[PDB]
């Protein structure tokens, strides 16, 4: 039969079947309840919309992500969520399909654990199988070396690999990622007058974030511009009107992925932790990382990043590495075409965690070689 | 609007392949004229050699 | 201890032709002929509707105009 | 319009700057290889003469 390649992210469920070249269902992973009283009998109100249909109702719920940063929070949300994945944006019972889960780097035993044991008793699947984000974000640029900067929306990690042979000494996790630059454009947006507060206005915070924001090729030369000018100022409408003027809160809101002392966070940005986690590697590879640095991850689909991180790249090497920077089109459902093909081997057919095997080693199984 | 959007993506890979491989090939020419240079330097040092023997 | 991965056979980069190259034709071809099929189907058809509802507005107006004066001249007493 | 017919022919451009410079580069990297090939083989007899000599 045909394989489940489920992707859980945060922010974005991508499913479907392996083998084929885009996700079937994509939808927000949100679990909200209705918060009001409700007064009309028989409307047919449930106590929790899930999935793409508590971002229509998003009006009268207290929406609630079950997935921080890559960890996951609220364990029977999360269930929640991957019944309705299975059961209604796919229609196919999990009892004849095995399924292949990812997990970023460097996350918590526990949550792991805990997944599988999930996967096995409640949906009763054949088999599964957890892989590493990173690793399928390389199969999809169908690569064998490279660095991937998998800049998600909980997490932003960046895993670098070598003729295959991972490094697992030289993963640099930074819990900087979409929501963030979520949460801080809506905090600079108070600084014309928009205040957008409740858990349902961040989705509006969002889509203005997506739709106009944009990374600077030189920070100074553009607050110097958008501060003299008005060439800049893009407007947007509300979902009720009163439409809204951005000015240099354009590309202030990604600019915090380069300083992320613009959110308080220490440490450096994606475009220093890429050659720290470079110059952890050997001295014979570090050419090959340089010439193969690939991008993935929704993240970093802001229009013009792909040219400023070149350009920070190039002044921290050396000056006679080549650098360049893989910015497929597909970049945000790269993790889910690597999942598809992963599965989609011959050679990898036999690596699926059996579910005899569960039963005799426990949850702790995926630790073991099964990994 | 949509096809235009692709057609363009299309174009611009095809820009980044023909310059990468441009690039790609004056490097190799550099490195190729410069052995080629340095086996002539090495050539002359030996016809001079070989003028010290015959004095 | 780490996984040890089983021994294969190949490939990779081989199969980025045969899921590029594809799309790079057939979909700018299929996207075309979607554009000019709705086009052809939108357009033309919209504008040619949208002067027939213009002539049976006018004459609408026509009628209400002669039934609106008649009335007024019984009624204008 | 008038977007789509500049920035096609820019970009069309490119890709022809791009490759017709990377043939000239092959070509002249081609011609230093041989010429190179010339230079070791000459070398070769260079050295046998002068190690007749000495001897
Ligand atoms: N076109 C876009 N431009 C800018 N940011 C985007 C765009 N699309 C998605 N994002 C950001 O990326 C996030 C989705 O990232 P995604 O790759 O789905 O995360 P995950 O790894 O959990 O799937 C969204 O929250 C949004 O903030
Ligand atoms: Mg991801």
């Amino acid at each position: 039969t045909t394989a489940l390649v489920c992707d859980n992210g945060s922010g974005l469920v991508k499913a479907g079947f392996a083998g084929d070249d885009a996700p079937r269902a994509v939808f927000p992973s949100i679990v909200g309840r209705p918060r009001h009283q409700g007064v009309m009998v028989g409307m047919g109100q449930k106590d929790s919309y899930v999935g793409d249909e508590a971002q229509s109702k998003r009006g009268i719920l207290t929406l609630k992500y079950p997935i921080e940063h890559g960890i996951i929070t609220n364990w029977d949300d999360m269930e929640k969520i991957w019944h309705h994945t299975f059961y209604n944006e796919l229609r196919v019972a999990p009892e004849e399909h095995p399924t292949l889960l990812t997990e970023a780097p460097l996350n918590p035993k526990a949550n792991r654990e805990k997944m599988t044991q999930i996967m096995f008793e409640t949906f009763n699947v054949p088999a599964m199988y957890v892989a590493i984000q990173a690793v399928l974000s390389l199969y999809a640029s169908g690569r064998t070396t490279g660095i991937v900067l998998d800049s998600g929306d909980g997490v932003t990690h960046n895993v670098p690999i070598y003729e295959g042979y991972a490094l697992p000494h030289a993963i640099m996790r930074l819990d900087l990622a979409g929501r963030d630059l979520t949460d801080y454009l809506m905090k600079i947006l108070t600084e014309r007058g928009y205040s957008f507060v409740t858990t349902a206005e961040r989705e509006i915070v969002r889509d203005i974030k997506e739709k106009l924001c944009y990374v600077a090729l030189d920070f100074e030369n553009e607050m110097a511009t958008a501060a003299s000018s008005s060439s800049l100022e893009k407007s947007y409408e509300l979902p009720d009107g009163q439409v809204i003027t951005i000015g240099n809160e354009r590309f202030r809101c990604p600019e915090t992925l380069f300083q992320p002392s613009f959110i308080g966070m220490e440490s450096a940005g994606i475009h220093e932790t890429t050659y720290n986690s470079i110059m952890k590697c050997d001295i014979d590879i570090r050419k090959d990382l340089y010439a193969n640095n690939v991008l993935s991850g929704g993240t970093t689909m802001y229009p013009g990043i792909a040219d400023r991180m070149q350009k920070e790249i190039t002044a921290l090497a050396p000056s006679t590495m080549k650098i360049k920077i893989i910015a497929p089109p597909e970049r945000k459902y790269s993790v889910w075409i690597g999942g598809s093909i992963l599965a989609s081997l011959s050679t990898f057919q036999q690596m699926w965690i059996s579910k005899q095997e569960y039963d005799e080693a426990g949850p702790s199984i995926v630790h073991r070689k099964c990994f | 609007m949509d096809a235009i959007k692709k057609k363009m993506q299309m174009l611009k890979l095809d820009k980044e392949n023909a310059l990468d491989r441009a690039e790609q090939a004056e490097a190799d020419k550099k490195a190729a004229e410069d052995r080629s240079k340095q086996l002539e330097d090495e050539l002359v040092s030996l016809q001079k050699k070989l003028k010290g023997t015959e004095d | 201890v780490p996984p040890k991965i089983p021994d294969g056979e190949r490939v990779d980069f081989d199969d980025i032709h045969r899921k590029r190259v594809e799309k790079d034709l057939n979909e700018l071809q299929t996207l075309i002929e979607a554009h000019f099929e709705n086009r052809k189907k939108e357009e033309e058809e919209l504008i040619s509707l949208k002067d027939r509802i213009e002539k049976r507005r006018a004459e609408r107006a026509e009628q209400q105009r002669i039934r609106n004066e008649r009335e007024k001249e019984r009624q204008n007493r």
